């Protein structure tokens, strides 16, 4: 089984439940990364490092709010995918909030690592609007809550923490997909990374990212198709296959201003 | 919880 093969399925409405999964990789493109203090990169997601130094996440957090970035090709590729009624759902590990943007609804999404929309306080617990902290993280300010004094974190997932509830929607989703879209990840991330093997054993996976990652390189099955090398250049030969380059170029630079 | 594999 080949990428056109995938291709002549989507256009045929054969797959009518899609199921993606995306990484960092589909964000690098728009200038996300993964000027700090880090002492490796991971340590920007731990709670030792955090409580030690809260600022570099801080940073992290005023580039990641709307407006500084775009989404790029895979994110509209994917907002293709929902107009034309395809999408089951969009399952992301990033915290860049660009699949809303894009013009997926909250419906279809779940952000498997958390949102900058809600915050807690480490401390109390007491919750808050991600809105409610905007001012102090753009002012380089360490966010403090006004009942406790304690470090204000926005809910992204760290290393450790159990992930939002919203992912037990895979139960449903998963066993419901027709085809299985594995976007940008190198897969290594748990218990995100797990899912790839949720689908069911007669279901086509595609990997659309730089190097054969996951259970597609460990133990393949016979209608996994692998597009490796750029994830952007991945992405618009499969455009090409479908015939929605002209549509796709359309959404693109209507979507800019 | 979140971990890597390695
Ligand atoms: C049990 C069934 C699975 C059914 C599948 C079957 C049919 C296979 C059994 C679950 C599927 C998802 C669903 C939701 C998804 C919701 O997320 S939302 O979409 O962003 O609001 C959840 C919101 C809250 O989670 S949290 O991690 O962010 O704190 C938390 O509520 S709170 O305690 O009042 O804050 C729990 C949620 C309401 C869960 C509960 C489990 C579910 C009913
Ligand atoms: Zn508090």
């Amino acid at each position: 089984l080949s990428l056109q093969d995938v291709a002549e399925l989507i256009r045929a409405r054969a797959c009518q439940r899609v199921v993606v999964m995306v990484g960092a990789g589909i964000s690098t493109p728009s200038g996300i990364p993964d000027q700090y203090d880090l002492p490796y990169p991971e340590a920007i997601f731990e709670l030792p490092f955090f409580f030690h130094n809260p600022k570099p996440f801080f940073t992290l957090a005023k580039e990641l709010y709307p407006g500084n970035y775009k989404p790029n090709v895979t994110h509209y590729f994917l907002r293709l995918l929902h107009d034309k009624g395809l999408l089951l759902r969009l399952y992301t590990q990033n915290i860049d909030g660009l699949e809303r943007v894009s013009g997926i609804p909250a419906s279809k999404l779940v952000e498997a690592h958390g949102t900058f929309a809600s915050a807690t306080c480490t401390v109390c617990q007491r919750p808050f609007p991600g809105e409610d902290i905007r001012a102090d993280v753009m002012a380089d300010r360490v966010p403090r809550c006004p009942v406790c004094t304690g470090v204000v974190k926005p809910d992204i997932v760290f290393f450790g923490e159990p992930l939002p509830q919203r992912f037990l929607l895979h139960v449903v989703d998963f066993p419901m997909a027709d085809l299985l879209l594995i976007l940008g990840t190198s897969l290594e991330v748990e218990p995100f990374a797990s899912l790839t093997e949720a689908v069911r054993s007669s279901v086509p996976r595609l990997l659309i990212n730089r190097d054969l990652v996951g259970p597609l390189a460990w133990h393949p099955r016979s209608r996994d198709v692998a597009q490796l090398g750029d994830v952007v250049h991945g992405v618009e030969s499969l455009v090409e296959l479908l015939g929605w380059t002209e549509e796709m170029r359309d959404l693109v630079q209507r979507e800019t201003g | 919880g979140k971990v890597m594999r390695r």
